[PDB]
C-alpha cells in the first residue's frame, strides 16, 4: 500500500497511468466482484 | 599558392566534424524521449529544433568560411 503511495505520487501522466490506473469517462460496463459464504446456516450476512 | 584551397577545405571538413555528431546526439535523444513518452512531443520538439539550429551556426560559420577564403 505505501509502495502504490509512493509510486503513484510520481508518473502521474494519465497517459503512463492509462494502464489499470486510467478511469475509464464511459463507464459502459462495470463488473461486481461478491464473496459469498458457500454454505448457509452463517446468519443473515449471505442475504445482506 | 595553393594554400587557400587547403584553408577553404580545412575550414569546411572541421566545422562538419563536431556539429554532425551534436545533432546525432540531439535527435537520437528526442526521438528516445518521445518514444517513452509521446505526449510531450510537441516541446521537446520545439526545444529540438531551437537546440540543433544553434549547431549549425557553427557549421554555418565554418562554410561562411569556406566561402571568404575562397574569394
Amino acid at each position: 500500500r505505501e509502495v502504490m503511495a509512493n509510486l503513484t505520487a510520481r508518473v502521474v501522466g494519465a497517459a503512463r497511468r492509462g494502464t489499470l490506473l486510467e478511469k475509464r469517462e464511459t463507464v459502459k460496463s462495470v463488473a461486481l466482484l461478491v464473496v459469498t459464504p458457500d454454505r448457509g446456516l452463517c446468519g443473515s450476512l449471505v442475504a445482506n | 599558392e595553393g594554400l587557400n584551397l587547403v584553408a577553404t577545405a580545412l575550414a569546411v571538413g572541421l566545422g562538419a566534424i563536431g556539429p554532425g555528431v551534436g545533432i546525432g546526439i540531439i535527435v537520437s535523444g528526442a526521438v528516445q524521449a518521445i518514444g517513452r513518452n509521446p505526449e510531450i512531443e510537441n516541446r521537446v520538439v520545439t526545444y529540438m529544433f531551437i537546440g540543433i539550429a544553434f549547431t549549425e551556426a557553427l557549421a554555418i560559420f565554418g562554410l561562411v568560411i569556406a566561402f571568404l577564403i575562397g574569394f
